[PDB]
């Protein structure tokens, strides 16, 4: 039975830590982007481009985590 | 005398309770169940230290002169102006109560804490052998019941002043409407501000209790565990730090008392 | 640790030391200190007034 | 509204009351509304936007200075 | 009974960690938004729009975690 | 039995981590709010609006966590 | 039996986390308060009002945790 | 028996988390107080007054936690 | 036999921690990248090179961790 | 009698969390003290006074934790 | 079970904590690298040389845990 | 354990603590009191000079 | 079997947390020291004398935990 | 058999915590070193000397933890 039960916890930890990492990293990076926007409002279309360029790197691993969590919760269950 | 170090440390954490059902001394091995069992050692040392404070201050308040003050009068007036300035800095009302209350709090708590410095087993030894009493511990502030006693007194003052200086109407408004400011959030607002009101006196009492209890408990440990020839090198570096602690833990009590009473009315 | 009736006995000792202090201890000591302060303040004030 | 003075070493360049201004401060664009906390900063060369009371905008060109 | 007693802890880890991550990330981002808005009251709506844009990125993974924690807690029971 | 006492442990984990989040994030936000108020003391009423705007989304998740803690605790 | 031993542990974890949260949140908020007073101390009476206005919300939830921890320790026992 | 083992651990967790919270909160607040005192000497007394105003609020929940951990240690176990 | 679940648990831990680190370190570094780019908006082609130069180092150990987590999950388990 | 090993663990956790709290609080505080000295090197003997005044509070809870952990580890165990 | 599964958990802990440390330390360090490179766009070679000098020391002690976790997984288990 | 040895070690440590106190904690207090009487005498001296 | 083992686990947790505490605290303290040295290098011999004083307090409490971890491992075995 | 198989986990815990502590401490220290080197580039050989001075103190506690973790793994288990 435990082969069924524990897996929901093993995905629980994965999708908790993924959420903390992604939320905190994007919060920091977006905060710096916002302070840059407030000072150089004209550069907004440039800083936004660079912000999106960089965000895909922080979002890289957390989505491995979240997809493996969904798999384990539904695929192997 | 078969004191195992784990048992000697035990006896030191025993109060000298007297039972009020029969006015009898509660022995350490069996603790009777009841709420009616006064801790006698501490209440004595507490009333005695308050008496010593008041006598010292009165034998000068009845004589203080406006010339060049004596070397002893000067020491008292120093602390008088210190507490008076701490009050004036954090209170502007006309109440005559606040200044003497803070003076008594500061000096009395300071003296009670001062007991912590003495050799742990001096007075307990004299109390067992010379007099015959079963147990004694001589730090009043290292006991729960006194500290929260003062906290509940100051709490009753918080309520008295909160009612007097802004009336039941403003008091009920503050309790309910804040912090979310909408009448939709009143139900929750009462819990938060209600306990947060309760948090002040409880935390006041426990700030003093925990520090004094666990600063005493060290001397009981250093005394019991280490051999006599090694005790000093860990004892004195602890007392040199508790000399700072005993002062800060009375000054903070005075200051927070002043603050809770002044922020309640204004 | 263990709560006790002592929390009640100590509330008697506390209140009583606050009243005797409030009445006898504090008022006279502050009276004497202010009596010194006023004298030096106003004496020097008289001194600078006559100088001009 | 508050009182703004723009003064050179040689001549006074502006005066009067103002609703707000926008300066390109040294560390980045900046905007001073009334009651602003005491601040001191260098400003980069460029235009300074004024909106005189009753909303009358005007631009002054400042080669630089200390605000 | 023996089975269900652990799925509520599996939900608990997910949602505690997701609440921490989302709360702190949005706290940082909103703090930077308020700083930039306190420099320039005139850009407040533009900074608000950029804030809401980035904030959608902020709480995506946290909200996947919230959905799956609610699922486990009310659908797997 | 062993069933119920673990429910309270999970409820405690939920309602403690929610407290951590909702305290630290609103502290980080209110610190900036306060310095901005000290900077533009006239715009205080204007900035407090945005402060609540963002406070709501900050509290978003901790409140779901709290409701599920209360559910697990009392409703099962 | 095991019930009280585990319930004390649940209350312990709940109040511990509550204390960490409330203490650090009010610590940050107060640090900002003190810096803003240090720059100009005549706004002490005003910053010290906004400070309580915000601390009331900072310590909202932590006292929900304390409130239930005390309940579990003294009411459920 | 089984009681004291777990009860001591519960008190231990409680007071460890209390120690983390109070120490970090006071560290931040005192750091800001010392930077303010270095910035503007001759205001040390007023800033110290305010510092104690805040420190009194910081340590509340940690001190309830310390008190109840000692209660558990020396009253229940 | 029951052993197989602890391998998934171990990979969950390993990859979650690797995700936490790989997210937050790059979050900081990119926040500073943007802060530097807002200052000297013409040095983006240079700062953006130095950024990858350093970012190569940040994610390495997280990448080792992620690969070993994947191996443990699919190959071993 | 299994009792003892668990008590050793309960003391270890108390002293470890106390060590973390009392180390990081005083580190943050001493960092501000030192930066304050660097500015006003002649005021050092006054900021040492204020620093020792405040540090007596940072070590309030951590030293109680150390005491009770050292107690449980020896007196009880 | 107990033999092989736990060793994978020990490696998981080792190479997750090593990931946390080796990621966040280099993120912090590279943030200042990129700030210096934004203040002094001529020094970039000198500052990157210093960055590698220090980064070797930063990453060194995580790598002990990395190699040791690979050892534990493959050599031991 | 022998209890007399503990009472010996506590006495040793208390002697050492008193010897620290006398030479680091007491001199400051007497200095403060002496300096406040210096101040008060001067301030009375101020009023005497003012009468002159 | 498991009596002597777990003592090593308690020593491990104790020394691990002590290491984190001392490491992070002296890291922050020495960071502020280096900043003060950079701003006024001719003042270094004094800031170092104050740094050692503070550092003595910082690590002081992690080091009795270090001593007790060594005690638990070797002395208690 | 579980006895030493868990000693492997104990060393894992110990030296993983040591790893993160030393890594983050040196990261902060080096970040401040680089900022100093950026403010006074004529001064690098001195600030690096001081940095090496204090970096020995930072890791001192981490290094013995590493020694003891390695010992527990190879010598004991």
């Amino acid at each position: 039975n435990l082969n069924m039960d524990l897996l929901y916890m093993a995905a629980a930890v994965m999708m908790g830590l993924a959420a903390i990492g992604a939320a905190i990293g994007i919060g920091i990076l977006g905060g710096k982007f916002l302070e840059g926007a407030a000072r150089q409002p004209d550069l907004i279309p440039l800083l936004r481009t660079q912000f999106f360029i960089v965000m895909g790197l922080v979002d890289a691993i957390p989505m491995i985590a979240v997809g493996l969590g969904l798999y384990v919760m539904f695929a192997v269950a | 005398e078969n004191m195992t170090p784990q048992d000697y440390i035990g006896h030191h954490l025993n109060n000298l309770q007297l039972d009020l059902r029969t006015f009898s001394l509660v022995d350490p091995q069996n603790p009777p169940a009841t709420f009616w069992t006064i801790n006698i050692d501490s209440m004595f040392f507490s009333v005695v230290l308050g008496l010593l404070f008041l006598v010292l201050f009165r034998s000068v308040a009845k004589k203080a002169t406006s010339g060049v003050p004596g070397k002893f009068q000067t020491a008292i007036e120093l602390v008088i102006g210190f507490v008076n300035g701490s009050v004036k800095d954090m209170y502007h009302g006309k109440s005559k109560l606040i200044a003497p209350l803070a003076l008594t709090i500061f000096v009395w708590v300071f003296l009670m804490n001062l007991m912590d410095l003495l050799p742990i087993d001096l007075l307990p030894y004299i109390a067992e052998h010379v007099l015959g009493l079963p147990a004694l511990r001589v730090v009043p502030s290292a006991d729960v019941n006194v500290t929260l006693s003062m906290a509940l007194g100051v709490f009753i003052l918080i309520l008295f002043y909160s009612i007097k200086m802004k009336g039941i109407g403003g008091f009920t408004k503050e309790l309910t409407l804040q912090p979310f400011n909408h009448w939709a959030f009143i139900p929750v607002n009462l819990i938060l501000e209600g306990v947060s009101l309760l948090s002040k006196p409880v935390s006041l009492g426990l700030r003093l209790f925990g520090n004094m209890y666990a600063g005493e408990l060290i001397f009981i440990l250093i005394a019991g565990l280490l051999p006599w020839w090694s005790q000093w090198i860990l004892n004195v570096p602890w007392a040199i730090f508790h000399i700072l602690i005993i002062t800060l833990q009375a000054f903070i009590f005075m200051v927070l008392t002043i603050v809770y009473l002044s922020m309640a009315s204004e | 640790m263990n709560l006790n009736a002592t929390i009640l006995g100590q509330a008697i000792a506390f209140v009583l030391f606050v009243l005797f202090c409030m009445k006898y201890v504090w008022p006279p000591l502050m009276a004497a200190i202010e009596k010194r302060q006023k004298e030096i303040a106003d004496g020097l004030a008289s001194a600078e007034r006559a100088h001009k | 509204t508050y009182h703004l003075d723009v003064v050179s070493a040689e001549q006074q360049m502006f005066s009067g009351l103002v609703e707000k201004i926008q300066v390109t401060g040294s560390e980045g664009e900046l905007g001073i509304y009334p009651g602003h906390a005491p601040l001191l900063t260098a400003i980069k060369p460029g235009m300074i936007r004024i909106v005189k009371q009753h909303g009358h905008e005007e631009f002054i060109y400042l080669s630089g200075g200390i605000l």
